[PDB]
């Protein structure tokens, strides 16, 4: 009830406010399909990949549970990025506590999805585990020690896969708890709305207005998920993970899961190890800085044309980075990727805050 | 005697009719005083947007002087014999009545006849009353109860004559002309639309002769093109919320469409309304009151007061309740109230219905106590039912009601039906219409 029924809600929130519930649904979907996959999966490097093919070939409906889990992960990120985008555009980040927990949630889901991708032990699994864990080797003096500690040896091996199964199993439940805190902080203020103006003078009950909208949204999410699972289950996946892990050979066109491509492009744009890892980390952590960079006298971008243009430039730029992350490190992609990487940080750190100040002067305040 | 034999001892109401259509009805007793008056089928339901408020304006002029008794002459005559002259207008009926010594019945009938037929309507008086009415409109604005009930009619009967207030909009008050009034009068104040009623120490034959003597000139024709008939009024499930956080308490009125005067179902509905009852902070019963709504409200301090009602009009009506409460108690009050309507629709018990029946029996008889309440019952009944319904009949109708009848009748008017809702004051907590609608099932 104090999470539904009589909860006061703005009368004017749009469908962009539907992603919070879709994220909750994605998480429950992942936990359910995941638990059922865990009932058949074995984490020994000699049997991991085989146990997954066993799930898809001989377990009753094992294939639909497996592909719902795989594509569910993709739907999770689509929803995450839409959710974060909504927050940025409408200035929802001014709810500092809710927003910062939000940042933690994004990072935890990324870590969870990374480890999950490692479980089937395919080629992408093994090299992703290799590359991502090695990000820690960028830490001075103790980096290498930390990596080997995480691996449980001098290289990714048996000990690594077994602990990744354990971490992947439990983290989602921690995410669920953190999500509940995310919501407890939000309830203290109530939701933001498209105009960015307090909606206390025009609130409506959550039920039936948004309970029905949430259900409609849930149905559409399920339609999208099942269109992928039933008509194109491998569309968003990588063919290379259908090949067992081979520690002596890295595929020549290896690339990250689609939802990690933009960050990959940013890291690849910097011909310095520490520099790339720092840029990678900052590409996500900069989210925690957004509230401090807010210069506008108005909360939402609804009434700010300049900010809007820059916002869409930032989206187009992330799309640019996503595209580049999927191309080989060759001309002209190298330069485009570097320009796109620079623009990303330039937009967030300089252009948007500056546009806010310009807009303020234009309105004489 | 038993309550049963006492019922059969009430003198039967005598009814006669003049050539011009005027009905004359009376109930004789041995009281040395009486009440006699004229009830008319005229009210704002008969008015259009152009002349809405005409009837109320006329009420203001009715006692200000007649052609035979100009100015305060009518007034002096009423007062000098120690009589009392009063009047009232509703959306369907208008009444002018006098309380006087029984021996003064002849002069009383003459004065009423004079009032109803020879009203002066002096232009200067009309201008004075214009200001009086405007001031009364301002005063009425301070009565949250009157405001909420006018709002309930405005929304429940939106787009129909019943949506109109009796007093009319202020702009009509500023513009109504004598022409408008004389016109209204020639059209509505006809003998076939009136009932001369009287109760007290007098005989029907005397009243009838006095009526023949003083009311025969009253028109009983009109014509054919100008015979104001009533069209049914559509009821609309809707809500009107006038938020004013400056007011200390919120007033809420909610109702479903009722059946209308003539319907037999009104008795069972009255029984059901008696079960839920009424309440206010000064009631001594508190936590022990029989009505669940009343005891819950009293023990939990949910409201200052509440009252169920069954407002009847020709072919429709407002069946529901009104409550006054603190801004934080509206949802709770609505929750308990709707829960009680649903409990009656699905689970009314024989014992609570018997209580309801006994409450209704007591209300009926205790209401007809005195010549004025009786005279009003005669006048109104003749206009609405076309006859005076005797107590023995009311008892028979009440007797026929049991738990089964209450569940079925309540289900017919309350269950899964769209209500009309009116709120005024600090109503931020008044439930959304969808939530109220879902509460109906
Ligand atoms: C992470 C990287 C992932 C790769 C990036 C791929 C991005 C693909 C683009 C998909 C975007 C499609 C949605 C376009 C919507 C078009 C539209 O309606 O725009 C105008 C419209 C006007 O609304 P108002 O100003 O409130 O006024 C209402 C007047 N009646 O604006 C909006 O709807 C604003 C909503 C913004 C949310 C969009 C978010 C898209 C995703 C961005 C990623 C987020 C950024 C940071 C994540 C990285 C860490
Ligand atoms: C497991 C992931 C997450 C879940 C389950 C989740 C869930 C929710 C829910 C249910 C709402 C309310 C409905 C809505 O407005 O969408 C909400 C609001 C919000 N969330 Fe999240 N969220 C998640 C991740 C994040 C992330 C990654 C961020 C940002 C870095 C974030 C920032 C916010 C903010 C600022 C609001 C307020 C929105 C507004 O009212 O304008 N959330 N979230
Ligand atoms: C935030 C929620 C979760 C996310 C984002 C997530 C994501 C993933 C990803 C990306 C994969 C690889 C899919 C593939 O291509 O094969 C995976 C595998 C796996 N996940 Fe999850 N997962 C989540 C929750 C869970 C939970 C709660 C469990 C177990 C209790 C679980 C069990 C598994 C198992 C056994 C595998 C290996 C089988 C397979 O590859 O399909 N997951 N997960
Ligand atoms: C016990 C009750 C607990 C119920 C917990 C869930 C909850 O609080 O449900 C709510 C409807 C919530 N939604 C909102 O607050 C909300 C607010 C404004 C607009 C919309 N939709 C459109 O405008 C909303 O959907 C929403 O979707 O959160 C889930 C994320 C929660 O789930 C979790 O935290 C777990 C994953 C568990
Ligand atoms: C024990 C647990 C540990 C160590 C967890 C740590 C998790 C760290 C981060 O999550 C918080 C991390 C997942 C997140 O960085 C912000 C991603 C955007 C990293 C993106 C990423 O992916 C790749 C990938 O998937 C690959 O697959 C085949 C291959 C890759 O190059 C060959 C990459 C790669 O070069 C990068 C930068
Ligand atoms: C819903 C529309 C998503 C965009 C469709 C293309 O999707 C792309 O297809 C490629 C070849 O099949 C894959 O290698 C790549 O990983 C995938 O993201
Ligand atoms: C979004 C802007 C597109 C980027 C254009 C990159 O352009 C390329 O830059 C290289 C840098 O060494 C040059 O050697 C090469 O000749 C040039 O075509
Ligand atoms: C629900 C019962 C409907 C019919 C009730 C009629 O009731 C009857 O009406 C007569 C005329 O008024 C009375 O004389 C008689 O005593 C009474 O019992």
């Amino acid at each position: 009830n104090n999470a539904f029924i009589d909860l006061p809600a703005p009368s004017n929130i749009s469908s962009w406010w539907n992603f919070g519930s879709l994220l909750g649904i994605c998480l429950i979907l992942q936990i359910l399909t995941g638990l059922f996959l865990a009932m058949h999966y074995t984490s020994d490097t000699t049997t991991a990949f085989s146990s997954v093919t066993h799930i898809c070939r001989d377990v009753n409906y094992g294939w639909i549970i497996r592909y719902m889990h795989a594509n569910g992960a993709s739907m999770f990120f689509i929803c995450l990025y839409m959710h974060v985008g909504r927050g940025l555009y409408y200035g929802s980040y001014t709810f500092l506590e809710t927003w910062n927990i939000g940042v933690i949630l994004l990072l935890t889901v990324m870590a969870t999805a990374f480890m999950g991708y490692v479980l089937p032990w395919g080629q992408m699994s093994f090299w992703g585990a290799t590359v991502i864990t090695n990000l820690l080797s960028a830490i001075p003096y103790i980096g290498t020690n930390l990596v080997e500690w995480i691996w449980g040896g001098f290289s990714v091996d048996k000990a690594t896969l077994t602990r990744f199964f354990a971490f992947h199993f439990i983290l989602p439940f921690i995410i669920m708890a953190i999500a509940m805190v995310h919501l407890l902080f939000l309830h203290e203020t109530g939701s933001n709305n498209p105009t960015g103006i307090s909606s206390d003078v025009d609130k409506i009950p959550f039920h039936p207005y948004y309970t029905i909208k949430d259900i409609l949204g849930a149905l559409l999410l399920i339609l999208a998920l099942m269109l992928l699972v039933l008509f194109a289950p491998d569309l968003l996946g990588d063919p290379d993970n259908y090949t067992p892990a081979n520690p002596l050979n890295t595929p020549p066109h290896i690339k990250p899961e689609w939802y990690f491509l933009f960050a990959y492009a940013i890291l690849r744009s910097i011909p310095n190890k520490l520099g790339g890892v720092l840029a990678l980390a900052f590409s996500i952590l900069i989210l925690a800085l957004i509230p401090l960079l807010h210069t506008s006298k108005q909360r939402s971008m609804m009434f700010r044309p300049l900010s809007q243009c820059l916002f869409w430039a930032l989206v187009a730029d992330l799309l640019t980075l996503t595209w580049i992350g999927g191309q080989p490190v060759e001309h002209p992609y190298i330069t485009i990727g570097q320009l796109a990487s620079v623009l990303y940080f330039l937009l967030i750190l300089v252009l948007m805050p500056t546009a806010g100040t310009i807009e303020n002067k234009l309105l004489k305040w | 005697a038993t309550y049963a034999q006492a019922l059969q001892s009430v003198p039967e109401t005598q009814v006669s009719q003049l050539d011009n259509g005027l009905r004359v009805a009376s109930e004789q007793s041995s009281q040395p005083t009486c009440t006699v008056g004229v009830w008319i089928d005229a009210g704002s339901r008969y008015e259009s947007e152009k002349n809405n408020g005409a009837g109320y304006f006329v009420e203001h002029l009715a006692f200000k002087g007649t052609k035979n008794r100009p100015g305060n002459a009518l007034e002096k005559e009423v007062e000098s014999m120690g009589a009392h002259l009063n009047a009232y207008s509703t959306r369907e009926h208008t009444a002018y009545y006098i309380k006087a010594l029984s021996k003064d019945l002849p002069k009383a009938v003459e004065l009423l006849a004079d009032i109803v037929q020879n009203c002066s309507l002096e232009d200067s008086q009309i201008e004075k009353e214009r200001d009086v009415i405007l001031q009364e409109l301002q005063e009425n604005d301070t009565s949250m109860r009157d405001v909420v009930f006018n709002y309930l009619h405005a929304t429940a009967f939106q787009g129909t004559p019943l949506a109109q207030s009796v007093e009319g909009p202020s702009e009509n008050v500023r513009k109504l002309s004598r022409a408008d009034l004389t016109e209204y009068l020639s059209r509505h104040y006809k003998a076939p639309r009136m009932v001369l009623a009287a109760a007290g120490g007098l005989e029907h034959r005397q009243l009838l002769d006095l009526a023949q003597k003083h009311f025969s000139g009253l028109s009983g024709t009109y014509d054919e093109d100008a015979v104001p008939t009533l069209s049914p009024c559509r009821f609309t499930g809707s809500q009107i919320c006038h938020r004013e956080d400056g007011l200390p308490l919120a007033h809420v009125a909610i109702a479903v469409e009722g059946p209308g005067w003539a319907h037999p179902d009104n008795v069972a509905l009255q029984v059901a309304n008696a079960i839920i009852g009424h309440y206010d902070c000064t009631y001594g019963g508190g936590a022990h009151l029989s009505s669940p709504l009343a005891s819950i409200a009293a023990t939990n301090k949910l409201c200052q007061s509440f009252q169920t009602f069954n407002i009847c009009y020709a072919d429709t009506g407002l069946l529901g309740a009104h409550f006054v409460c603190d801004h934080m108690s509206i949802d709770d009050m609505m929750f308990v109230l709707q829960g009680q309507w649903m409990r009656l629709c699905t689970s009314a018990t024989e014992s609570e219905v018997l209580r309801g029946k006994n409450l209704l029996r007591n209300a009926l008889v205790s209401h007809l106590d005195g010549t004025t309440p009786v005279c009003e019952d005669i006048g109104r009944s003749l206009l609405t039912y076309g006859r005076r319904i005797p107590l023995a009949e009311w008892e028979s109708r009440i007797a026929e009601v049991d738990a089964r009848v209450v569940r079925e009748v309540c289900s017919k008017y309350f269950y899964d039906q769209c209500p009309a809702v009116a709120g005024f004051g600090p109503i931020e907590q008044l439930p959304d219409y969808n939530r109220i609608r879902s509460g109906m099932f």
